[PDB]
């Protein structure tokens, strides 16, 4: 059945959404938990800036 | 004497001595493997005794049937046989058992399986009879001095672009 | 007394597929009874059939429990006089049966001194129990947080992979054990290579004791057989239980392999008979069908019987009419993952996928719910933890979340159990868990009065104090190391 | 009745022939029709039981044998584009060749409007092509 067929082209289509952009999450968390060294070794630089 | 038992707890017959008779009458060692399968379909389980019949009558026998099959093997036959009776029956090859396959070995002229029997009969018997292990080096020297101790093709240089994948 | 349909003579009308319709002279007898074909044929089985219809005042249709092959018409039929009999007693444990109660096994005579019709009435409403209760079953992860209800079916949701013969067999052997009740299995349309696996099994486990006393009958209606036979079997298994709760009053164990199965098999007879299938294709008396077989099975006032049955989810679809209907009927539910037992928790058990009724302090005692509560709680709370800390950071969590993660992962741990069952295997002995020490284990780890007990002390014991002697064997071991790596 | 002209070229006059059918899903159509007043129970989706003998007894004849030989080239209609379809379905088995066909491709611009995804062939092997 035709109904049927689109039903379920339909939800494996949107699982590899899923898969592409669970993907984007675990790369920009790495880009993230890199990056978040910065609060630490931030707020001197500027003071006589201020 | 003592009554073995089946998987399902059933007593099983134990006289294999008139059937060891009947496998030391084979002439041929693929009847040797029908008997066996009668005996265990008349739930006569073969014992080592049994067995090492069996590995007799491969050695003495001339060949698996009357006519010639393309790929006879009397060591890979014995060694089927052994892997049989010790990873699915449960049980152990002895020495006489691993001696009957040197045998074949020096028979054959297999010197490099003679290797590697001397190898396991020393690690799991006593040691090797050291006159199966002289005849089985006699053969390697044989071989060395006539120059095929190895098969040709091997020996014939290639390159990458030169090798014949077929 | 005897039915005056006994040794009645009748002639096989007409026969398509598993059906065949008999003629009986002087009136057919009444429906479910059994018939047996005793003209010779020539066959290999007998022919048994049972009554379901009745087309005349003198026609009867049947549907054959064995092929029905070389059947020829006018062939001579003659009434047992009765439903099909089954032997029940203390003479069938450790015995394998088939729809019709004969020993399978081939182990000799079953030597019984009774028998009692396969269809029998459901208890009625006035011998329900009068309270509900708790079955211990040794278990620290059933017995907190999914307890068991004496006279209650348990849908084991859960496929090969995850334990599920050692947890049946464990049961069996706890039961027994703690309860002093028997047991009886049900391969429902069961592939013939896992039903002599687990016989082989249980016998290695002494469940089956063929020189000693077995705590387990067998009945097994597998796939091979027409549907006629599998759509009985679970009857069969279901009135030798019955004769252990009310003539001896002890609190059964039955299990059955699958209930998907007994659907299945009861859908296919129906087609058979021509009748109409409602939506999907089951029978139009799909509820009644499950109705008729899980309301005898309940606790009365004289013993119990708590069913833990299989199920299985056709195409994954947890609306299907069949799992729908179902679970109307369970009462609790026992989910098995391969991900749990990869992770080396032993039994694979989901507490957070599971489920019970009589999680209630109505049934239950207030301690023991809210413990469970607590439990669930904590385990809810490490799983949102687990995924903060694989994002932000182990470091970033605060005071209170790492003594919760701590806690949680000492739960985890203490939630596995070695079975006695397993002890040839895996040579550690088990361990049988009381309630009582289980509730009091748990509530101590939530306060956190064992807080300074190392994590692994937990894995694979039984009751808190295993916990401590398996410290004192891990703090004294690790002195000899330290004089050791102190020294050379 | 034209199968019936090609087979005698083949035996009869022994020279290779070819035989263009469009399209041999009406054959299967026309049957399924009469079938229902034929008094035969309708199968799934509705074709006739025999779907399966009646379409294998015409294909087998459609065969090169060793007096002469066929080049069979047949049109196949799937409905709706469900190439799920009993029809369909039952004549990939019964053929050397399968060129399917896509409405997507077609929209495309691109033509033919064949998936080379879905597509297959016996010969597609070394030893029979270069």
């Amino acid at each position: 059945s035709g109904k049927l067929r689109l039903y379920k082209e339909k939800l494996e289509g949107y699982n590899r959404f899923y898969s592409i952009v669970k993907t984007i999450k675990m790369v920009t968390l790495a880009k993230y938990r890199a990056a978040q060294g910065r609060i630490r070794t931030r707020d001197f630089s500027l003071r006589y800036t201020e | 004497a003592a009554k073995k038992y089946d998987l399902f707890g059933y007593e099983v017959d134990t006289n294999t001595a008139p059937w060891i008779e009947k496998i030391k009458k084979c002439k041929y060692y693929d009847e040797a493997g029908e008997v066996l399968v009668n005996m265990n379909v008349s739930n006569c389980p073969p014992d080592i005794a049994t067995y090492n019949a069996t590995l007799q009558c491969i050695y003495q026998s001339p060949s698996k049937q009357s006519t010639p099959v393309d790929n006879e093997s009397k060591f890979c036959a014995m060694m089927d046989l052994l892997e049989e009776m010790q990873h699915r029956n449960r049980l152990k090859p002895n020495e006489e058992s691993w001696t009957w396959v040197m045998k074949e070995c020096v028979k054959s002229g297999q010197f490099r399986l003679g290797y590697c029997i001397q190898q396991v009969m020393e690690t799991e018997c006593k040691g090797c009879p050291a006159d199966l292990v002289k005849a089985n080096e006699a053969n390697a020297q044989k071989a060395k001095t006539e120059g095929k101790e190895h098969p040709g093709h091997l020996s014939q240089q290639a390159g990458l672009f030169d090798v014949k994948v077929e | 007394p005897v039915a005056d349909h006994k040794g009645r003579v009748g002639h096989v009308s007409q026969v398509i597929g598993a059906v065949v319709d008999v003629h009986f002279a002087d009136g057919v007898p009444p429906v479910l009874t059994a018939l047996d074909v005793v003209d010779k044929l020539g066959r290999d089985e007998p022919l048994t059939l049972e009554i379901v219809q009745h087309l005349d005042a003198h026609t009867g249709r049947c549907i054959a429990m064995q092929t029905t092959d070389l059947l020829k018409l006018k062939a001579k039929v003659v009434s047992t006089g009765g439903n099909i009999s089954v032997p029940v007693g203390r003479e069938t444990l450790g015995r394998i049966f088939n729809v019709l109660g004969d020993a399978i096994d081939q182990r000799g005579p079953v030597g019984e001194k009774l028998r009692m019709p396969i269809h029998a009435v459901a208890p009625k409403l006035a011998d329900q129990a009068a309270e509900d209760a708790v079955l211990t079953t040794g278990i620290k992860v059933i017995d907190l947080i999914l307890p068991y209800c004496k006279g209650g079916k348990i849908g084991l949701f859960g496929g090969a992979g995850v334990g599920k013969t050692v947890i049946i067999m464990e049961l069996i052997n706890n039961v027994a054990k703690g309860h002093g009740g028997f047991s009886v299995f049900a391969g429902v349309g069961e592939r013939t290579r896992e039903g002599t696996d687990l016989y082989l099994e249980m016998m290695q486990s002494k469940v089956i004791d063929l020189k000693g006393e077995s705590k387990c009958v067998l009945v097994y209606g597998q796939m091979n057989e027409p549907p006629g036979a599998r759509a009985r079997v679970a009857q069969s298994a279901l009135t030798m239980a019955e004769y252990f709760r009310d003539v001896e009053g002890q609190d059964v164990l039955l299990f059955i392999d699958n209930i998907f199965r007994f659907t299945q098999a009861n859908s296919e007879v129906s087609a058979l008979l021509g009748r109409i299938p409602a939506a999907v294709g089951y029978q139009p008396t799909l509820a009644e069908d499950l109705g008729q077989l899980q309301e005898r099975i309940t606790s009365t006032t004289k013993g119990s019987i708590t069913s833990v049955q299989a199920v299985y989810v056709p195409a994954d679809d947890i609306t299907d009419p069949a799992p729908a209907t179902t679970f109307s009927h369970l009462d609790a539910t026992t989910v098995l993952d391969r991900a749990v037992a990869e992770s080396g928790i032993y039994p694979a058990v989901n507490p957070l996928e599971c489920a019970s009724r009589i999680m209630d302090p109505d049934v239950i005692s207030v301690d023991h719910y809210n413990v469970a509560q607590d439990v669930v709680q904590m385990l809810t709370k490490y799983r949102e933890l687990q995924d903060i800390i694989a994002v932000l950071g182990i470091d970033e969590l605060s005071e209170e979340d790492k003594l919760i993660v701590d806690r949680a992962r000492k739960l985890v741990k203490f939630l596995s159990q070695p079975f006695q069952v397993a002890e040839v295997f895996t040579g550690m002995t088990g361990h049988y868990v009381q309630l009582d020490d289980t509730i009091d284990s748990f509530s101590g780890l939530l306060m956190g009065t064992y807080d300074q007990v190392p994590e692994m002390a937990f894995y694979m014991v039984g009751g808190i104090n295993s916990v401590l002697e398996k410290a004192k064997k891990m703090a004294e071991e690790a002195a000899e190391l330290e004089k050791m790596r102190r020294a050379r």
